[PDB]
């Protein structure tokens, strides 16, 4: 029917399931990966 | 010299016209020459000219001019305006020519002080040489000066439209007062004294637009748009085509009138870019509508501007490359009233995923 493209084509979606794994800020995987290989030469 | 007793001097005389005529007449071209057709008369016989006297008075006069008919070398033809100043400089045109190329090299510092030698001798010219300096005397808030300059050339010929037509684009700002003089005294005397000319065709052109008459700009665009061979004049005279077009719903017309306006002209005015950008939002094109005005606000930004690019906006989330210019012409419509009603809806557009 018309009804679902009449509704999915105006609405705003702001918030879905991948929104909520990232931070709202910017913390980018140099300071984790830096750690993440450390802990392995160790070993 | 047949019979004559070595009079070599006076054939040189003689054919110095024939090298000097032949550039200033390849400038007011008719409909039946070119341009090239009097160049190449005007290079064969220079060389004949100098094989009795070499580098005169004048001789430098025709390498230094060849360069204007083609648009390039400019440092070779002050080099070569300068030598008459060293060799014998006997008239005041004999130094007018470094002021020519000053003010294309966009130097009116230096064209200026050049221009004031032309008035202290005044030396014999029916083209009116203070009208150069008139012309000189718009740049740099001088509009003390350049009435003075033009009204001197009014009174000593009123046959020179360069004087009139001046006063014309000196008045064209001021649109709430002496509107009568700019359309009758400064456009309507200007157009039956000469006809042909495709700036106060612009002129009366755009006046006549916003008096709604819009049968006479397009009938007088045409003519201002045949005759003109420097890209400033054209651009403008499609403008104006394509202005008359789109208050008409005739987009499918007025888009390849903006497209040559940008693409004659670039660096002229704000207004093809604007007018593109306008454009381009037909047919659903609105990508290029945003990179045709993105350099509108490269000159200076404008409260009609803002709403622009805000109405074609492409950021919906996450898009911080469109996003950023929304909410910046949005602080623009919010501190300004111009009687705004959608401005705070897509100000609040943009908020929802933000604060």
């Amino acid at each position: 029917v018309d009804v679902t493209r009449d509704i999915v084509s105006r609405e705003r979606v702001w918030r879905t399931r991948t929104t909520i794994l990232q931070s709202t800020g910017k913390n980018f995987s140099k300071n984790i990966f830096a750690i993440l290989q450390s802990v392995k030469a160790r070993e | 010299n047949l019979d004559y007793r070595d009079h070599e001097k006076d054939q040189m005389t003689c054919l110095d016209t024939l090298a000097a005529y032949y550039v200033q007449q390849a400038r007011k071209e008719k409909n039946k020459d070119n341009k090239k057709d009097l160049i190449t008369q005007a290079t064969l016989l220079y060389t004949m000219a100098d094989k009795i006297i070499m580098y005169d008075q004048n001789h430098l006069l025709g390498r230094a001019c060849f360069c204007l008919l083609e648009g390039d070398k400019m440092d070779q033809a002050d080099a070569q305006f300068h030598f008459v100043l060293n060799q014998s400089p006997n008239n005041i045109p004999a130094l007018l020519g470094k002021a020519c190329i000053s003010f294309n090299k966009k130097d009116y510092r230096g064209a200026l002080a050049y221009y004031k030698k032309a008035l202290r001798t005044n030396p014999g010219c029916p083209a009116e040489v203070r009208l150069g300096m008139g012309h000189c005397f718009v740049k740099l808030n001088k509009l003390e000066k350049a009435r003075l300059a033009f009204s001197r050339a009014l009174e000593l010929n009123s046959k020179c439209v360069g004087a009139l037509v001046g006063l014309a684009v000196l008045e064209l700002n001021n649109k709430e007062a002496d509107s009568i003089k700019n359309g009758v005294q400064l456009l309507s005397r200007a157009y039956t004294i000469d006809p042909s000319n495709p700036m106060v065709l612009n002129h009366l052109a755009n006046h006549f637009f916003f008096k709604k008459d819009y049968s006479k700009v397009q009938h007088l665009a045409l003519h201002a748009f045949h005759n003109t061979e420097v890209e400033a004049m054209q651009a403008e005279s499609c403008y104006q085509l394509a202005r008359s077009f789109h208050v008409q719903e005739d987009y499918d017309q007025a888009f390849q009138y903006y497209y040559q306006a940008t693409q004659f002209a670039s660096s002229s005015f704000v207004l093809p870019f604007f007018g593109l950008g306008q454009m381009y939002i037909y047919r659903g094109d609105k990508e290029n509508a945003s990179q045709c005005f993105e350099k509108v606000l490269k000159a200076y930004p404008n409260n009609y501007e803002t709403m622009k690019i805000l109405g074609s906006l492409y950021a919906a989330s996450e898009d911080q490359e469109k996003r950023d210019i929304a909410k910046g012409h949005l602080k623009k419509v919010t501190e300004q009233y111009p009687d705004d009603v959608e401005a705070w809806i897509e100000l609040a557009q943009i908020l929802e995923q933000t604060d």
